[PDB]
RNA sequence: GCUUGAGUCUCGUAGAGGGGGGUAGAAUUCCAGGUGUAGCGGUGAAAUGCGUAGAGAUCUGGAGGAAUACCGGUGGCGAAGGCGGCCCCCUGGACGAAGACUGACGCUCAGGUGCGAAAGCGUGGGGAGCAAACAGGAUUAGAUACCCUGGUAGUCCACGCCGUAAACGAUGUCGACUUGGAGGUUGUGCCCUUGAGGCGUGGCUUCCGGAGCUAACGCGUUAAGUCGACCGCCUGGGGAGUA
RNA sequence: AGGAGGUAAAAAUGUAUAA
């Protein structure tokens, strides 16, 4: 039960770039729910959150640009 | 969709009581507002086959109620459709 | 009467000219009874990947409430303007405060 | 509307007629109408210079305003009329100060809309403004060539010019054919796209629809006698010469573009 | 991806790339659209995963080992 | 000539050979060598030993430029992918950092189907 | 007449459900320019092809089109076909809570009507990559195939038409009943949310198994068990789902 | 224990009578 957001329940915002930093790999990929053990609701929640932050250049798409 | 404000208006016009939101009178009137509201949607897209099914399904339900309503309250029946304008 | 969360970038130069920019936008919304809620100017923040040039950028956060007519026209003013880059517009979900 | 005419007679079998019910019926606006005597393809010398033109129903040239030399004065589009001179449709437009002039009808134009021309005009299909206040990458028609000349590019039915880029003093655009021409930035243009896009599907049908429009019959090379054209002759349908024009020039394969004073402008040729 | 490990590294020391993609996507995207074989092979893959779980629960037998 | 100090050794290692290219800090090429260019084409061309030798053939031919520090940027799912950089350690260079720039298409063009 | 069938309303929740319009990045290809030099590309081994006209490699800039890594999961949604970047606008269905209301309005359905992957067809655009046809080089007794370099229609969009597939859980739809276990997903209630819980109550869904059944394999509360309503369909193979 | 990379040219046919 290695959750984070499941206890601190909230509609996950893309703005928390510090929070989202922990969920992405150094390359820039989205770490799967199999590793973090995050609840599936919050996983898909996180996915849209990341991609919106990705769109606003708050998170890199990859290492080299 | 049938926004909430418009919904309470229709109920308070056909229902025998303010809370009487289950009468056959009301359900036919209710769906009819919705179907007229969807004609604009199916005047632009004309290719959206899935909600086309949505509309088609609710037409048959309207059809079944009038079938029912006729066989039970003949007088009431003619009154209803002249107030809602349909059948042809 | 939806709630929107407009977020848009600004090319540095015009960053010098940013307050008047928002002043025009908040006027049109208020012009149609749109209650504004946040106005968090993130300020000149460094990007992650370069947007065609510009290794630096300037953000503006809105979180405004408005009717659908106004918001569609106001979005077009981002399109045809060569200062605003990447304009995001999301949906309601009970408009917030303090957000950062 | 693209209607297939019902086959009543052999001759009307293939008439796919373009009917547009919005078109104003009646007589067009008198003050902007001057005569156009045809010439059947004959110059000052009276000889036939360009073949195939002759006959045809009597047309009446209408003064279509292309220059669009009005700035900051609104206009209310009155109605859409028919015009034999071209493929497009002209629109009778009325300015706020009581003045009527014609303009090409953009496809997003309905009877009673609001347009205006000038530098301060908003981006909306039907407006006319210089190519410095247009967003790089839009759809434009009626492009000019020199500042204040009038407009000579993409004014045919359903035609539009893409503005690819903008390199300071020059605006690199792209004509419909495929060439990417580089024109002066200060040249006026008109946003949108020219309407009546169904003109493509308008198939004549019987010879008349071609004949009463002005096109005379074309006589093939292998039918004429050897004294009249480089092809033909023979005891019976014998071609064999390299396909040429009636004046000994290699056709079907020879580049003939030669000005040189405009190559400075042509960026990429049609392919 | 990237590695510097500043001063004392002296060796390749980068097998972490195996831990990202490095070959797993290249040997996967080198050819074969399939369009629907992964559907087939993922149903086959997770079938084999449950074969292990079945076998894990089926390990409680003597065998004298 | 030109006397350059930095150097970025792009190493394109595919399933057939390891074309190695030492460029400058900006991108201008400064000499190269391949598996086949070393002199041995065929099955041998696609071997880790090929990339080994490839580095030596490119260890020289850059002596006019006297490069000191490197930024190796390997590229490709080749069999020589890993052996080539160790050949550069012994070659007398200093690898500052190693980078991987393999083109990983985000569902780009459909790949071929050339195998059965 | 009545309400347990069926249906409507109030507040919420999840979702690649559908249509329309925008937009971002990564990658292939092409074009323009710089650096730079003999191979590159390819295979089991080769050759055709590309390349001293200067490729491949690399970098800067630009043009385009199609697809949207990772999330991604026997995970979700739709009646089925199917549907996955992100954003907006329009819109359908499901599910739950606690109440209110109608009062059998229900189930199935020959003919009929609508939807229906991919291929194909007509008209008009688009065309990167991929790729039937086809060409060339190999392998081969021969190779009109597999393999290789190229390459068109098509794959894409808009509007019409086609109505077939192993359109498959090879299981028609609907309702009732008959021991369990491990999960996933999505709700909700109660208690101390004192702490990732504890105990329940619904939908959807995966797997393993008892009775029972089946020719056996297997199915097994989302049945192929025990029963009911209705419809479709079969009567040896080949001929033939053809004349 | 849990996941990834790499490994395989060519080679056709056997009629017609036994429990």
């Amino acid at each position: 039960f290695c959750r984070f957001t499941a206890e601190g329940v909230q509609e996950i915002d893309y703005k928390d770039i510090a929070t989202l930093k922990n969920y992405i790999t150094e390359s820039g990929k989205i770490v799967p729910s199999r590793i973090t053990g995050t609840r599936a609701k919050y996983q898909r929640q996180l996915a849209r959150a990341i991609k919106r932050a990705r769109y606003l250049s708050l998170l890199p798409y990859t290492d080299r640009h | 969709s049938l926004s909430t404000e418009a919904t309470a208006k229709i109920v308070s016009e056909f229902g025998r009581d303010a809370n009487d939101t289950g009468s056959t009178e009301v359900q036919v009137a209710l769906l009819t507002a919705q179907i007229n509201h969807l004609q604009g949607h199916f005047a632009e897209h004309k290719k959206d086959h899935h909600s086309r099914r949505g509309l088609l399904r609710m037409v048959s339900q309207r059809r079944k109620l009038l079938d029912y309503l006729k066989r039970k309250d003949v007088a009431r029946y003619t009154q209803l459709i002249e107030r809602l304008g349909l059948r042809r | 009467m939806r709630h929107y969360e407009i977020v848009f970038m600004v090319h540095p130069d015009q960053s010098e000219q940013v307050p008047g920019m928002i002043e025009r936008y908040t006027a049109a919304i208020t012009g149609a009874e749109g209650k504004i809620h946040r106005l968090e100017d993130w300020g000149r923040r460094q990007l992650a990947y370069p947007i065609n040039k510009l290794h630096k950028a300037h953000y503006v956060l809105m979180n405004v409430e408005a009717p659908q007519e106004v918001i569609d026209e106001l979005e077009t003013t981002f399109r045809f303007n060569d200062a605003v880059i990447r304009s995001m517009v999301m949906r309601t979900k009970h408009a917030v405060t303090e957000a950062s | 509307a693209v209607v297939k005419c019902k086959p009543t007679s052999p001759g009307r079998r293939h008439v796919v007629k373009v009917v547009n019910p919005e078109l104003h019926k009646g007589k067009p606006f008198a003050p902007l109408l001057e005569k156009n005597s045809k010439s059947g393809g004959r110059n000052n010398n009276g000889r036939i210079t360009t073949r195939h033109i002759g006959g045809g129903h009597k047309q009446a040239y209408r003064i279509v305003d292309f220059k669009r030399n009005k700035d900051g004065i609104p206009a209310v589009v009155e109605r859409l009329e028919y015009d034999p001179n071209r493929s497009a449709n002209i629109a009778l437009v009325l300015y706020k100060d009581g003045e009527r002039r014609y303009i090409l009808a953009p496809k997003g134009l309905k009877a009673g809309d609001q347009i205006q021309s000038g530098v301060d005009a908003a981006i909306k299909p039907g407006n006319t403004l210089p190519m410095r206040n247009i967003p790089v990458g839009s759809t434009v028609h009626n492009v000019e060539m020199k500042p204040g000349k009038g407009g000579q590019l993409a004014r045919s039915a359903g035609t539009y010019v893409q503005i690819v880029a903008r390199d300071g003093a020059y605006v690199t655009l792209r004509l419909r054919s495929g060439e990417m021409r580089k024109v002066e930035a200060d040249c006026r243009a008109t946003l949108g796209e020219v309407g009546n896009a169904e003109h493509m599907l308008r198939v004549l049908g019987k010879a008349g629809a071609a004949r009463w429009r002005g096109v005379r019959p074309t006589v093939r090379g292998t039918a004429m006698n050897p004294v009249d054209h480089p092809h033909g002759g023979g005891e019976g349908r014998n071609f064999g010469k390299h396909p040429v024009t009636p004046w000994g020039v290699q056709t079907k394969g020879k580049k003939t573009r030669s000005n040189k004073r405009t190559d400075k402008f042509i960026v990429r040729r049609r392919s | 991806i990237k590695v510097r490990e500043n001063e004392p590294f002296d060796v390749a020391l980068r097998r972490f790339k195996r831990s990202c993609e490095k070959a797993g996507v290249l040997a996967e995207v080198r050819r074969r659209e399939f369009y629907e074989k992964p559907t087939t092979e993922r149903k086959r893959a997770k079938a084999s995963a449950v074969k292990r779980h079945a076998k894990k629960l089926a390990r409680e037998n003597a065998r004298r080992t | 000539r030109k006397q350059v100090s930095d150097g970025v050794a792009h190493i394109h290692a595919s399933f057939n050979n390891t074309i190695v290219t030492i460029t400058d800090r900006q991108g201008n090429a400064l000499g190269w060598a391949t598996a086949g260019g070393s002199g041995f084409r065929g099955s041998r061309k696609s071997t880790p030993f090929a990339a080994q030798v490839a580095a030596e053939r490119c260890a020289d031919a850059v002596k006019e430029y006297g490069i000191k520090n490197l930024e190796v940027m390997v590229k490709g799912p080749g069999p020589g992918r890993e052996s080539t950089i160790r050949a550069l350690n012994a070659a007398g260079f200093r690898i500052t950092n190693i980078t991987d720039v393999t083109p990983i298409p985000h569902n780009g063009c459909r790949p071929p189907k050339k195998r059965r």
